[PDB]
């Protein structure tokens, strides 16, 4: 009689298998807004 | 070494990135052998894949879409049952929109000549040439086979005729679409056919 040659795997092996890695690369960029110069004066300075 | 380590595409994609990188090392501090994400290569040949009246086209057509195998033959019932919901379902993609969504490849286990035109005449997406090495090559890579004639590298049989799997450029399976699998949802995984993450770079 010939001889049928082995076929079969665990659930584990054919499921949990070595994955392709998330490709993340991305940090919060954020701007700084930028300072509005400082007009203001004293009373002292007004009139004075 | 994706998905599998012992296949015909895998020995070869190694075999020829580490050979520009002795070159690469020589005519200039690298680590040899080169990683996984270096692995570049051209999965399907500049003369393979031909739709009707055996034009070839191209790969550079092929971006920007969903391509898959669908691992076929015209003799299996399992497969017979499964063409006119491949077709169905691939027809309504295509059209619903200004630019084809998937593409499917087609690789035939046929026996002579006669048997891969008559199934090749009721289906119009592209194929490759039984007669041309690449569709053994591409069945040791997916450890998609029929019967056991040649010997897997202790994998066993991922799936039988048929199956179909959607494929990434660098040769990685994407998701498979379980028809006969540990899933067994024949005539309905191919709903299970996303198209967003599956993109050919």
């Amino acid at each position: 009689p010939p001889t049928l040659p082995f076929h079969g795997e665990s659930a584990y092996r054919t499921d949990y298998v070595p994955k392709p890695l998330p490709e993340v690369a991305k940090p919060v960029e954020v701007k700084l807004p930028p300072t509005l110069p400082f007009n203001a004066q004293s009373c002292y300075r007004s009139e004075y | 070494s994706q998905p599998v380590f012992a296949s015909p595409l895998n020995v070869e994609k190694r075999r020829l990135n580490e050979e520009r990188a002795l070159m690469q090392a020589q005519k200039a501090n690298i680590q040899l052998p080169p990683n996984y994400g270096d692995m570049d290569l051209i999965l399907f040949p500049e003369g393979s894949l031909k739709n009707s009246n055996n034009t070839v086209i191209p790969q550079s057509h092929l971006k920007g879409k969903s391509v898959a195998l669908y691992f076929a033959d015209g003799a299996d019932p399992k497969c017979a049952s499964l063409l006119p919901f491949l077709l169905n379902y691939y027809r309504t993609m295509n059209e619903g929109g200004a630019n084809q969504k998937i593409e499917i490849i087609f690789v035939s286990l046929d026996r002579d000549r006669e048997a891969f035109e008559s199934h090749r005449a009721h289906m119009p997406w592209l194929s490759i040439d039984l007669e041309n090495p690449l569709t053994e090559i591409l069945k040791r890579h997916f450890r998609v086979m029929k019967e056991y004639e040649v010997p897997t590298y202790g994998y066993g049989s991922r799936t039988g005729v048929p199956s179909v799997i959607v494929i990434g450029s660098d040769g990685r399976e994407a998701q498979f679409l379980p028809i006969c699998s540990g899933l067994e949802e024949g005539d309905r995984a191919l709903l299970r056919w996303d198209w967003r993450n599956t993109k050919f770079a």
